[PDB]
């Protein structure tokens, strides 16, 4: 229902291209400060 | 020289391209904004597209015409008259493929047609939007 | 309209200017005479109706 | 099916194939508006310079479709003779010497 | 009769048989009351105690309180606004116009900055910019230049409901599109089918019952609100969705596509978009046509600038009941209104955006933009350190007036040809602009004459061109309602009796109540007499009312007619098309030498001058102290004397004189309001655009054919037609790269005989008479190095002369121009004063020639009559009188009757009437035609002036008995018969003309579309810059667009080689054009056409699309 | 049926003439002769571009970032949205105002393409090629002659 | 509003019949482009040249 339609509007045009970069990097979350210092450690 | 008979426009390809240029455009600059000349592999560049002037080269090693035909080894822009500057084309070597807008957006599309693909998705497509398979085995 | 017009007609003499001009098909229709002297008749709605 | 094509190159393909097997192409006379007849004609300049540029010189360009010079505006466009009045070959290439009872009075 | 009113009138005798209740009001209030409603001046203040006291507000004072509050998102502090004020202007309107700075004056503003969380106000009073300010005369002046804010006509915001027809269905589909003010619409129609579609924001309809949910309406109250209404219980049933959010996140998914939806998001976002009045506000106009249209608030004052609930759903069955065919309808609490469509042309409807409101506009978009940058650095900077002088950045807001006043086709350039054009661009209504429609988008039903612009546009005056309707003008007596519409004066009548009580009504009253007619038979006493009486209703009918209904009546006749048509004597008998062009063409008449006042004229030549500004008045009353050509000294009768300066020889802005000569003595005595002295085209007050000449109506050996107008040599010898042209030519010594130019005498090559007329240094002496090509500003620039050609080195060498490394760019002035030179107008960065950057020397001379008549100048009267002048005769070969007097100018027969003109004709015998004079022997009783003259006009002198109004003038009996009786000139001679016509003798082969020719005097000006601004020619000039065809436009040689259907004419001809050359060596072939020219001046052969220079430029653009347009040879 | 029709218009177009459909995709993008999109040095040391340098010095930006993008090493989301942003950018080059919006120069006017050159009533395709000004010509107001 | 390129056109007459003589030197890329360059005789050859 709530969540068909949240799954409709996750598969739109967005001719804007900004709209569309948006959309993208809205998958991608934040990170804290230890998975930052493993992350370091790790590259 | 007239004798002019047929025009035949055509799908120019990429090898036809850079066979028509003379040089290779490759940086985003006009003019240097102190002296008023063109920049080296700019937009207006003189060894790209040709001399600003009549029958002098850029470091001004060849002023005449007795000097024609050919390229200053310094500089490098060939000494001739000024009207090539209206002819000489240059040439952007792209480091990614791009489609071409015609044949992609104006109604009816031709790349939909040719590969039976739909604009709505095609669209998707060439703006990075959704995936396609170009093989299956 | 149409009466009128006829009355204005066969009033005028020959040698009127006015009819002479437009009788002699130099120039001017008969009802642009009719509107001059008599009756300008029926004007149009803005839609197009009268 | 469904494309236009001139009565004249029609009749000429039928005579080119009544020959090496026989098979006529049926077709129908139809009566199209002045803007479709202007656009689908065998010149291109012509045709882009008239209406709708953009789809005209693209699908031009996809059938590699050669333009031959010889209408009043293809000529006019590209700047040399056009070829009607004193424009076609008849009265272009006159050749005007003096008569010779003259030529020998001179 | 008379004017009797503004001392000093000449007495000019009046055909007027009606009464003028009304006197035409101050001609330029619309423009001044409108911006003294935005500044908030005193007299503004009082008016509006006068006429609605209640709440008397400035329109700065209306964008600082809707602006003020401003708050952070925090809502820990705000920024408010109070008490717009204004200092005196830095400098005075002379000194503005000659040094090129606006006029201005500088906004005080007192900003409060409030802390919420510790409580302090930090006031201030901030430097908001300079405004400028409009003249005494209506008109802005901005960079030196003069311009007029035009008045526009747009579409007032509310509720329009409108219906069209399916001819599929055959069945009424109704509608309804609030539009606001800079928000979103919503339309609400009724489908094909019989449900109702209330698609929000452009996207995909909707039925009622969603957005009646989402407001918060259940299925119960929908029936309760809509029971009777079948439409509305169809689509309930058609809901197909129940639940309040369920409708909501169907809205938020029409409205978001691409939005993850949230209960809290479609909740507020609704609000938002028609509620929360930051995105979304129908103006103080459409709050009043609202809640007018739909009877919401009778009493109650206009606020809330956002829409309702209770508005939308009375909308909705409002619109319902309109389908249902109902007649009127009741909304509880408000009374109730009629059921009806609404027209998208009746003024009711169609508001005026008059100068306050524009720049009102465009002060809150300046102030939208300098609130996002306050409300960004509110947050950013540290609290407890800052200052509305810190917080207030008034860049944007001095940047969006600048933007107005220049560079808008609104802040339109002043037309100054006459004074009459100069009052006539204001008072202008606009219908196309920012926020209106464009030409192309201009439809034709808006651009005909809707029944209710009778008395509030003239249906007359429109530009002839692509603009037919888009533009018009302001009626004589028409005034501006405070919301943007336009009232219209009426006589009240009661019961029978014509009071005085004259009421301003807008359209819609004039719908609602009934009008009578002006010339109508009041019995002296305000009573009708016969019963029968013409009359108005609402549509536009015309019917025979009795005289009990009716309860309004017009002022006066000519109420319908603009201020330029109202001076055109005989209007009535004249045609709409012909008197359009009268009055379009009355308005491009030059100033002449002379000025000669009119005979024949209307009551408007007088007062289209004194409100014009171009005439200077005598504010107080006093005695003359002292007069000269330069001033006027007047001696006030207490104590003070004041000087009028004149205006000798200034420039207008479009090249013509503005000449100001006065009309007093040393001992006249003045009163206030009195012409003390006249204009460019003024006569002892009143207007004069044109000469009074004799004119014959007669066909004349082919020179006066097809609307061409022959003169005599008359009016050249005594310079009756003669403007004198003042034409402005500007240089500037800039800076460039290789150094700085110098406006010197040390010119390279010229002999020196062309610098006899220069001065010592540079510039030309005052008075020295120029031909075409003669050096104005001797300005040399540098070039460099260039390598010269070895020929000229050689010759160089052979003369000693140097190479001259400064290379010359003089003023020279330009072609087919010649005339004195009256000022020099020199800046100078030596003297510090405001020049441009990088420029060091800016210098103005003003070349000024006496321009006669010739043949080919465009002459014309006032009825839609004009020509160019086919031949100027002299004086003998004219067919004169039997007195010898010869006639001046010879119009044309056969454009008399088919353009159904005659006024013309009967200004002609009036004119006669009005030279020779008259005399009504009223021996025996008074003649049956003079019954109703005035007195005073059963006699008259020679050369008295007299005047018709417009609707109320000459009646064509009246004509008759005053040409019978025209008493004779010097001896017994009556020259012209009672028919109007007189034997003329041709003055070329002396026998008279058998028949009788129509002669009299007729008033004509001198337009401005003289010869020597038209003619043109060019054989080789400059070139374009991409392309490489000549250039066009005068301004330099230029040449003509030897356009495409030119191109069709010529290959129907079979013409060829000519094409050819026309388009190849003429326009393109770069290379062809330099060898045409060669074997021009050699004698040789013209050289065969090569490829163009536009098919090359073709096939590189082709070649840049990726499309390899290769030529193959054969 | 129809679709096979439409299909095979462009399909036969293809087969017959000796155009590979190759080059309907672009790889090296050609540059217009600096005279016809000229920077003029007008009266008063201004300049005037031709509206073509700022597409082209958006085409040449953005290739050269993504060159750079590549050599560095960076992202599949940096890559593929430059990739994409040089798609639009060649898209614009070559006709604007059709996908998206039309890309803005200062005052919201919207830029002018090489489409918008050879269309429209103003291109060169109609006029400018079919009717030009010429020399060696004139104009005036006219009168009547009737002794001519 | 005049204009120019920054450039200058010289007015002089082609002299075909004697130019300086000319020398013609071959570059080649890495990929075998061949590229073939009209120098000035009396003038130093770069073995490295932008082809
Ligand atoms: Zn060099």
């Amino acid at each position: 229902a709530l969540r068909q339609a949240r799954k409709d509007a996750e598969l739109t045009a967005s001719a804007d291209s900004v709209r569309a970069y948006l959309k993208q990097i809205g998958k991608v979350a934040l990170l804290n400060a230890e998975e930052e210092v493993e992350l370091a450690k790790r590259i | 020289v007239n004798f002019f008979d047929e025009l035949r426009i055509g799908l120019a390809t990429a090898e036809d391209i850079r066979q028509w240029s003379y040089g290779e455009v490759k940086k985003p600059e006009t003019i240097n904004y102190r002296t008023l000349k063109p920049e080296k592999d700019g937009l207006f560049c003189e060894k790209i597209f040709g001399p600003t002037r009549d029958w002098e080269c850029y470091c001004g090693k060849y002023k005449r015409v007795r000097f024609k035909g050919i390229i200053c080894e310094r500089c490098g822009v060939e000494v001739t008259r000024a009207k090539v500057r209206r002819e000489r084309m240059g040439h952007i070597e792209l480091a990614a493929p791009v489609t071409h807008i015609w044949y992609f957006k104006g109604v009816p599309s031709r790349l939909g047609y040719l590969l039976d693909l739909a604009p709505k998705d095609l669209e998707k497509i060439i703006y990075f939007a959704a995936y396609v398979i170009t093989s299956v085995d | 309209t149409d009466e009128v017009g006829q009355a204005l007609r066969e009033h005028y003499p020959d040698d009127n200017p006015i009819i002479t001009i437009v009788d002699s098909g130099a120039t001017g229709n008969f009802t642009q005479t009719r509107t001059l002297a008599g009756m300008k008749g029926l004007v149009t709605n803005p839609k197009g109706e009268f | 099916p469904g494309s236009l094509i001139d009565r004249a190159e029609f009749e000429a393909e039928n005579r080119r194939v009544v020959a090496e097997g026989g098979e006529p192409a049926a077709g129908r006379p139809v009566l199209m508006g002045i803007t479709k007849a202007s656009l689908a004609t065998d010149s291109w300049l012509s045709a882009a310079s008239f209406q709708e540029t953009t789809r005209v010189l693209t699908d031009a360009a996809i059938n590699c479709r050669s333009d031959k010079l010889n209408g009043l505006k293809e000529n006019v466009i590209i700047g040399k003779l056009i070829p009607a009045g004193t424009g076609i070959n008849r009265y272009r290439n006159i050749a005007v010497q003096p008569t010779e009872e003259a030529r020998a009075a001179a | 009769s008379s004017n009797n009113s503004v001392p000093g009138a000449p007495n000019r005798v009046s055909f007027a048989k009606l009464r003028e209740p009304l006197e035409v009001p101050g001609l330029l209030d619309v423009q001044t009351d409108s911006f003294e409603w935005l500044i908030g001046s005193p007299r503004w203040r009082e008016s509006a105690a006068e006429r609605g006291d209640v709440n008397p507000v400035g329109g700065l004072e209306e964008v600082l309180y809707e602006l003020s509050p401003i708050e952070d998102f925090s809502g820990s502090m705000s920024l408010s606004f109070s008490d717009p004020r204004f200092d005196d202007v830095k400098a005075p309107v002379d000194e503005c116009k000659d040094k090129d700075m606006t006029y201005a004056a500088p906004l005080f503003v007192t900003a409060e900055f409030i802390n919420n969380n510790t409580g302090e106000i930090k006031s201030q009073t901030v430097f908001m910019g300079d405004f400028p300010m409009m003249t005494e005369k209506g008109t802005f002046i901005i960079n030196g230049t003069e311009r007029v804010v035009v008045s526009q006509l747009v579409r007032s915001p509310g509720v329009y409901f409108d219906e069209t027809i399916d001819k599929s269905t055959d069945k009424t589909l109704h509608s309804v599109k609030v539009i606001p003010s800079r928000g979103a619409w919503l339309e609400f129609d009724v489908d094909k089918r019989d449900t109702v579609g209330v698609r929000i924001d452009r996207k995909r309809r909707q039925p009622v019952t969603v957005l009646l949910k989402a407001l918060g309406w259940t299925s119960e109250q929908i029936v309760e609100r809509f029971g009777f209404s079948e439409i509305m219980r169809s689509t309930l049933e058609k809901d197909n969705t129940v639940g309040t959010d369920e409708a909501l996140l169907d809205i938020y998914r029409k409205l978001r596509p691409g939005e993850p939806p949230t209960k809290e998001s479609a909740q507020t976002l609704l609000e938002n978009l028609f509620f929360k009045e930051k995105r979304y506000d129908l103006a103080r106009v459409g709050r009043y046509k609202v809640n007018k249209k739909l009877g919401l608030h009778v009493g109650e004052p206009i606020t809330s600038s956002t829409l309702t609930e209770e508005d939308v759903v009375a909308t909705i069955e409002y619109l319902v009941r309109l389908h249902e065919g109902q007649t009127t309808m009741t909304v509880p609490g408000g009374v109730e209104v009629p059921v009806e469509t609404d027209d998208i042309d009746h003024f009711g409807n169609r508001r005026l955006r008059t100068v306050g409101e524009l720049i009102q506009n465009q002060i809150r978009v300046g102030m939208s933009r300098m609130e996002r940058v306050v409300r960004e650095r509110m947050t950013t900077q540290d609290v407890e350190a800052i200052t509305p002088q810190t917080l207030i950045n008034i860049r944007p807001v001095v940047a969006a007036i600048k933007e107005f006043f220049g560079t808008s086709q609104l802040s339109q350039f002043m037309d100054q040809n006459n004074p009459l054009s100069g009052l006539t661009h204001k008072r202008r209504l606009s219908a196309l602009g920012p926020g209106g429609l464009s030409r192309e988008r201009a439809g034709l039903e808006v651009r005909d004459v809707h029944p209710s612009h009778y008395g509030r546009m003239c249906p007359i005056e429109t530009p002839e061109g692509p603009n037919i309707g888009l533009i018009g003008s302001l009626s004589v007596y028409a005034r501006v309602n405070p919301f943007g519409f336009i009232e219209t004066p009426y006589r009240k009548v009661v019961d029978g009796v014509v009071s005085d009580e004259i009421v301003y009504l807008t359209a819609d009253e004039e719908d609602r109540h009934v009008v009578a007619q002006a010339n109508s038979p009041i019995d002296a006493d305000g009573r009708f007499v016969e019963p029968r009486v013409l009359v108005r209703r609402k549509a536009g009918e015309v019917e025979y009312v009795p005289s009990s209904e009716v309860d309004y009546m017009d002022v006066s006749p000519r109420q319908m007619v603009s201020v330029a048509t109202a001076m055109i004597p005989f209007l009535e008998h004249d045609d709409a098309n012909r008197a359009l062009m009268g009055a379009n063409m009355q308005r491009q008449a030059v100033p002449l030498v002379r000025s000669e006042a009119p005979l024949v004229g209307t009551g408007m030549e007088l007062r289209a001058a004194i409100d014009a500004g171009d005439v200077v008045v005598a504010e107080e009353s006093g005695v003359i102290e002292e007069v000269s050509a330069d001033y006027i000294t007047v001696m006030h009768d207490n104590g003070t004397r004041r000087t009028y300066r004149m205006r000798k020889f200034a420039r207008s802005n479009h090249g013509t004189c503005a000449n100001q000569c006065p009309i007093v003595d040393a001992g006249d005595r003045v009163e206030a309001g009195q012409v003390i002295a006249d204009g460019p085209c003024t006569d002892d007050g009143e207007m004069a655009l044109g000469k009074n000449l004799l004119v014959a109506i007669m066909p004349w050996e082919g020179h006066n054919y097809e609307d061409a107008i022959i003169l005599s040599n008359r009016l050249v010898e005594e310079d009756v037609l003669t403007s004198i042209h003042i034409e402005e030519h500007e240089i500037d010594a800039r800076d460039t790269k290789l150094g700085a130019e110098e406006i010197t005498r040390d010119i390279p090559n010229i002999s020196d005989e062309v610098l006899a007329d220069l001065d010592e240094r540079g510039i030309v002496r005052i008075g020295a008479e120029v031909r075409d090509g003669d050096i104005l500003v001797g300005k040399v620039t540098p070039k460099g190095e260039t390598e010269l050609t070895p020929e000229e080195r050689l010759l160089r060498a052979i003369f000693g002369e140097k190479a001259r490394e400064v290379r010359d760019t003089s003023l020279k002035v330009p072609h087919g121009e010649s005339g004195k030179v009256i000022g020099i107008r020199v800046f100078s960065r030596e003297d510090e004063d405001e020049l441009p950057a990088g420029v060091n020397e800016l210098v103005r001379v003003y070349v000024a020639q006496k321009r006669k008549i010739s043949d080919g100048d465009k002459l014309a009267g006032r009825h839609g009559n004009k020509g160019v002048i086919g031949k100027i005769l002299p004086v003998e070969d004219m067919p004169f009188l039997a007195d010898g007097t010869p006639v001046d100018i010879i119009l044309n027969t056969h454009g008399v009757p088919r353009r159904m003109n005659i006024g013309q004709i009967l200004e002609t015998h009036l004119g006669w009437c009005a030279h020779s004079g008259w005399k009504v022997d009223a021996a025996k009783g008074v003649p049956d035609w003079a019954a109703r003259l005035p007195d005073e006009l059963l006699e008259a002198q020679p050369n008295a002036i007299v005047s018709t109004p417009v609707f109320d003038g000459a009646q064509e009996a009246e004509l008759q008995g005053l040409l019978s009786c025209t008493l004779p000139n010097r001896d017994g001679d009556v020259l012209v018969d009672a028919d109007g016509k007189a034997m003329l003798f041709d003055g070329r082969s002396g026998e008279p003309f058998p028949y009788p020719v129509t002669v009299g005097y007729m008033y004509i000006m001198k337009l401005h579309h003289l010869v020597d601004d038209k003619i043109h020619a060019r054989s080789t000039g400059p070139y374009s810059m991409i392309t490489q065809q000549p250039l066009g436009g005068k301004a330099q040689f230029g040449g003509q667009r030897f356009g495409e259907m030119e191109c069709w004419a010529m290959q129907a001809y079979g013409a060829a080689y000519t094409l050819q050359e026309l388009l190849t060596i003429k326009s393109d072939d770069t290379v062809g054009r330099v060898k045409v020219y060669e074997a021009i001046v050699k004698g040789e052969n013209i050289p065969e056409p090569g490829i163009p220079e536009s098919f090359k430029v073709l096939l590189k653009e082709l070649q840049s699309l990726c499309l390899n347009v290769e030529v193959l040879s054969s | 049926k129809l679709r096979a029709l439409k299909r095979l218009k462009v399909v036969a177009a293809f087969q017959q003439s000796g155009n590979s459909p190759m080059g309907m995709v672009l790889d090296a993008v050609p540059v217009i002769p600096p005279e016809l999109r000229p920077m003029v040095q007008l009266d008063g040391g201004r300049f005037a571009t031709s509206d073509l340098n700022d597409l082209y010095r958006r085409v040449i930006n953005r290739n050269n970032r993504l060159k750079r993008l590549i050599d560095l090493g960076a992202p599949e989301i940096i890559v593929n949205n430059e990739k994409r942003m040089l798609q639009e950018s060649v898209d614009a080059l070559f006709d604007n105002g059709r996908r998206g919006r039309p890309v803005t120069g200062p005052g919201n006017r919207p830029l002018k393409s090489l489409s918008d050159l050879l269309k429209g009533k103003q291109g060169r395709f109609r006029q400018n090629l079919l009717g030009k000004r010429v020399d060696y010509s004139g104009r005036s107001v006219i009168v009547v002659g009737p002794q001519l | 509003l005049r204009g120019s390129r920054l450039g200058a056109v010289s007015y002089e007459t082609d002299r075909n019949h004697d130019l300086a003589p000319r020398q013609i030197a071959r570059y080649r890329t890495d990929n075998g482009e061949e590229f073939e360059v009209p120098f000035a005789d009396d003038a130093e050859i770069p073995g490295t040249w932008l082809c």
